[PDB]
């Protein structure tokens, strides 16, 4: 039945118990005590001196000490090594002292015959001193702290309240638990008592019935002890378990929580009694582990993405990385990066709204494009807010062929708005890509420029394009080089390499070339399905070379695909419609952002979608989010932004005057008012009547009105200002109410 | 990601919450000793104390804020069989009501979103749900307990939706902390049909076996579906997708054993992309959601 113990003067000693006695620091061992074999009972001095000095009851029941500390001039040692047997021979039971008077201590035997059991005797510096209890069982021993003649004591079936200024004066209670009696310091009225798995709880003063019951866990309690450092806190210990169940004594409902300090059974847990809540468990295998519970722990969030939480009584924070690297935080961080930035509300070039949102994301990259392209066509113009389904809806007039002319305004003029639309064609007729592939080629994306002259039909500028590329900056050439072998033939041996090599490659451009020149005659779907590749260049090249039949199924299936996956890409596909509020219903479902849902919603919006109830949403949700910046004014310009850009939104409902004659409204002499020309209200300071004429500046703001919510007092927004600069009282007399400090 | 720091502030006793106000710049947080106080993060970004008094005679254990747009208003519950309000007067506090209607200890106390106006639900050890009312914003000395909610099984913890969509019917989420031998669902739902005009049961999870500790709602924020955690040995995240009560699509998203104990609480961001949960292996864990639509942590403080 080992245990562990500091030293009760010293915080980093601390004794290991076993079949050999140890004492270590705080671990470091100190001495090895391997005199007391076959280890029953164990007690501590309350004297600070001798230092490292105990007391030991072996199961013969001799009231023996032993000492590890090293004294040159110890004060008390002919009862160092000092040996007391008892008059009979009964087996350890129980140990202790009492820290009032060090020189009185108890022990408790087993039952001898008629000799003592509860016998107490002075160390000195033969007999008991004090004795009572014959022929009986004392579990346990035990001596209280406050009255040193008092001291409570646990028979066979009976816990005793004795005295040791009468010995026959003793009050005797009955209980089934009287294992692990103790009360805590704090708690001068609490009794304990262990039973098994069970723990019995009564009171000092209602010492007849137990105050509180405890539930009966399956493997008995083993150690049970109060808390050294803690107000109403008791730990209880059983055998063979990795976390020992606590109760809460602070209440007068008692929470129950337990601690695991080790994955591995420990023998017994001790609290050291200097260290505040710190326990330390022991474990069989030599093996110690200090480990201080803490208590339950808050949270609160706030909204600058800030976490404050408290352990205990001291209060913490955690912040928000603070890097400008990894993935930018969390959305709530971007969101009020991009506020500050102005973000979304720079209309004059759309595109740059990509750089302005930071870094390079390529979902933000297609929205932006895109939406750039739309208003830049239409200016020089449903048209183009309606996406490629409605615009190749009608589709008509596309003619196939069996194979390609190796070496664009021979398609119909709407199949040409959807490669307009793809960033391929310039706003003007030509049909030459010329541009588009300069400007690829300027970017340094040289197997872009080569995929897109592929499916121009320029092999031979292709070939010149890849051998530039690698000319700068070793495989390029490498594999434009072998690219010269594209015919016909039936088994090939380019046919069969490139069919095979098709998935061996890296670059998803340069395995998207190689399927194009194997692809089988008719059959184009390895291409169109490189979910690696651009959604734009795909969508093109099918515009450039399906039918009529083979586009309605590749573009439905294409933006199923994207609105099921939420790809902001597809906003090219869906439009502006409601299936594209559905897309932008999925993203914001994803990624859980609303500039981007409401800068692209607001941007060229037909009387339709603006209407839905989720449209609405998602911008008054945004604006909610910017009042908690406390963000007001870059709310105010996107108010005016909404404003100017959605006529359903009816702005905010506020307050407006009326006369006292005509009982109407004055908003539109300018001192009489319109209605039945009567006088209107006059400033309380400038005794002069208000009004406002209903560059070169018309109504200043110095003339607006201005009322107190209380008083109902009010005159120009100038005198009050001064009025209120200097002094705090309602500037008319006989008014009382302080008007400023209301609402500041 | 997460970085820890420490805040300057100095207590006698154990406090058990913390809660800011709408913006972040108001704390109420309730100590052992029966005394609630209130700091106020100035311009320099330090904390000072403005207010303290002591509560009724039971132990607080909640303390939550109110709307600005409403005034400035506490609600606090404590063993005392009481639920209180506050308010500033200018700083000297005052009681205004003591909703007291309640036989036992009242666990919780959480208030009602904006939009529909200033309610405060409570539910106590007894095992009923009280929904209080202030139809004159003007005095708060006037209260009305509309709608009792019997639960056949105790309370723990409560939280409402923030959703504020005009689809969505008002929704409270109520759990349990009983741990009897027996099996059953520890956590329900219920809506408010306005044909009925009544509180009505609408799902619960019975997946849910052990005792709950906290529950929460994440914010909407213009979603789909919704979003909602639950404290058990194990932190799990269900969604609960629209099809008398609406029929629920439910399905689990989560299941986290990363503490080896039982969680104590959850709490949501303002966006509602990041969980924060305190568990009694004394370490707190922030989950958030990565391009795989996964679940998983992004940092162990303690
Ligand atoms: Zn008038
Ligand atoms: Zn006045
Ligand atoms: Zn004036
Ligand atoms: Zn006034």
């Amino acid at each position: 039945k080992p245990d562990i113990l500091w030293a009760p003067h010293h915080v980093d000693r601390f004794v290991v118990c076993d079949s050999e006695l140890s004492l270590y620091h705080v671990a470091t061992l100190l001495s090895i005590n391997s005199d007391t074999p076959y280890m029953k009972c164990v007690a501590w001095y309350l004297n600070y001196d001798p230092e490292c000095l105990l007391a030991v009851g072996q199961a013969n029941g001799r009231v023996v000490l032993t000492s590890l500390g090293q004294d040159h001039n110890s004060k008390f040692k002919d009862l160092i090594g000092k040996e007391f047997v008892p008059k009979h021979a009964r087996q350890c039971n129980t140990l202790a002292w009492n820290p009032l008077d060090s020189n009185w201590l108890a022990a408790g035997l087993d039952k001898h015959r008629a000799d003592f059991s509860v016998l107490i005797w002075d160390i000195c510096s033969t007999k008991p001193l004090y004795e009572l209890g014959q022929n009986d069982a004392c579990l346990s021993l035990c001596w209280l702290p406050r009255d040193q003649k008092l001291l409570l004591a646990g028979m066979h079936r009976n816990l005793a309240i004795f005295d040791l200024r009468n010995t026959s004066q003793k009050m005797f209670v009955n209980t089934k638990a009287v294992q692990g009696v103790t009360v805590d310091p704090y708690f001068h009225d609490r009794v304990a008592s262990f039973y098994e798995g069970q723990v019995a709880i009564w009171d000092l003063r209602k010492f007849e019935k137990p105050v509180l019951t405890l539930t009966e866990q399956p493997k008995p309690l083993t150690k049970v002890a109060w808390c050294p450092t803690r107000t109403g806190l008791l730990a209880t210990l059983t055998r063979d378990s990795n976390i020992i169940r606590l109760y809460d004594m602070q209440h007068t409902t008692i929470i129950e929580r337990s601690v695991q300090p080790c994955d591995n059974y420990i023998a017994s847990f001790a609290w050291h009694p200097t260290s505040q809540n710190r326990m330390i468990v022991v474990t069989p295998n030599r093996t110690m582990s200090d480990f201080t519970v803490f208590e339950r722990i808050s949270l609160a969030w706030s909204p600058i993405t800030s976490l404050m939480w408290a352990c205990g009584r001291h209060l913490y924070e955690c912040t928000e990385e603070e890097n400008d690297n990894s993935l930018e935080k969390d959305i709530a961080t971007k969101m009020r990066l991009r506020a500050l930035s102005r973000y979304g509300l720079d209309t004059e070039q759309v595109w740059r709204n990509h750089i302005l949102a930071g870094n390079e994301d390529p979902q933000l990259k297609s929205l932006w494009y895109t939406l750039h392209f739309m208003k830049q066509y239409t200016e020089d113009m449903s048209l183009v807010y309606a996406g490629i389904k409605s615009i190749v809806k009608s589709s008509l007039g596309m003619v196939e062929s069996s194979r390609h002319n190796w070496s664009i305004q021979n398609l119909n003029e709407e199949r040409i708005l959807a490669l307009q639309l793809c960033g391929w064609i310039k706003k003007g007729t030509d049909v030459d890509v010329g541009p588009f592939l300069n400007s690829l080629v300027q970017e340094g994306e040289w197997e872009r420029a080569a995929a897109v002259a592929l499916f121009n039909l320029d092999i031979r500028r292709a070939i010149q394009i890849l051998n530039e590329g690698a000319s700068s900056e070793l495989n390029l050439n490498v594999v434009a080089m072998a690219l010269s072998g594209y015919t016909d033939e039936k088994n090939s041996l380019w046919r069969e390499m490139c069919s095979t090599l098709r998935l061996q490659l890296n670059n998803p451009y340069l395995c998207v070339m190689f399927a194009f020149l194997t692809s089988e005659t008719g059959s184009y779907d390895g291409v169109l399905y490189e979910n690696k590749v651009a959604v734009r260049d795909r969508v093109a090249f099918a515009c450039k070379f399906l039918s009529d039949t083979q586009l309605n199924r590749y573009i439905e299936k294409l933006t199923n695909e994207m609105k099921e996956a939420g790809n902001l890409e597809g906003i090219l596909l869906t439009g502006l419609t409601k299936d594209g509020v559905d897309l932008m219903e999925s993203y914001v479902d994803r990624t859980g952002d609303v500039q981007t849902a409401s800068y692209c919603m607001l941007q060229g919006s037909p009387l339709d979608v603006l209407k839905d109830e989720r449209v609405q949403y998602w911008i008054e949700n945004y604006r909610n989010l910017l009042d908690a910046w406390r963000f007001w004014h870059k709310r105010a310009e996107f108010d005016i932004h909404r404003s100017k850009l959605d006529p359903s939104s009816k702005p905010l409902a506020q307050v407006f005057v009326s006369c006292n004659f005509c009982g109407k409204s004055i908003s539109y002499k300018v001192t009489s008012c319109p209605g039945c020309r009567k006088p209107l209200p006059r400033c309380a300071l400038c005794l002069i009547n208000m009004g406002t004429p209903v560059d070169k500046k018309l109504a200043q703001f110095n003339n607006w009105f201005t009322w107190c919510h209380n008083c109902r007092h009010g005159g120009h927004a100038g005198h009050m200002l001064s009025w209120f600069r200097d002094h705090a009282e309602c500037p008319v007399s006989a008014c009382t109410c302080k008007c400023m400090q209301l609402d500041t | 990601m997460f970085v820890a720091r420490s805040i300057a502030a100095d207590h006698k006793d154990l406090i058990h919450d913390v809660s800011f106000d709408f913006h972040g710049r108001r704390m109420a947080t309730c100590s052992s000793d029966q005394s609630v106080k209130v700091w106020d993060k100035s311009e320099s970004g330090d904390w000072h104390c403005t207010a303290s008094w002591k509560t009724h005679s039971g132990s607080v254990w909640r303390v939550t804020w109110a709307h600005p747009e409403f005034g400035q208003v506490l609600a606090s519950c404590s063993f005392d069989r009481t639920a209180a309000v506050w308010e500033e007067i200018v700083s000297h506090w005052v009681k205004r009501t003591t909703l007291v209607d309640s036989r036992t200890s009242v666990t919780d106390v959480k208030f009602a979103p904006k939009h529909m106006g200033l309610m405060l639900a409570t539910c106590s050890a007894d095992g009923i749900v009280r929904i209080y009312e202030a139809p004159d914003v003007m005095n708060l000395s006037q209260w009305s307990l509309q709608h009792e909610i019997s639960c056949k099984l105790s309370c723990s913890c409560i939280s409402w939706n923030p959703s504020s969509s005009r689809a969505h019917s008002p929704m409270i989420a109520v759990g349990s902390d009983d741990s009897s031998p027996n099996a059953m669902a520890k956590v329900q739902i219920f809506e408010y049909n306005e044909n009925t005009r009544k509180y009505a049961k609408a799902e619960t999870l019975m997946t849910v076996t052990d005792p709950v500790h906290d529950i929460a709602f994440a914010p909407n924020l213009g979603r789909s579906f919704h979003i909602l955690a639950i404290a058990t040995k194990d932190v799990r995240i269900f969604t609960l997708k629209p099809v008398g009560p609406t029929k629920f699509e439910i399905h689990i998203v989560a299941q986290f054993d990363n503490h080896n104990s039982q969680v104590w609480r959850v709490s949501w961001n303002i966006t509602g992309t990041v969980l924060a949960s305190s568990g009694d292996d004394g370490c707190v864990r922030l989950w958030k959601a990565n391009y795989m639509d996964n679940w998983k942590c992004t940092g162990i403080l303690k």
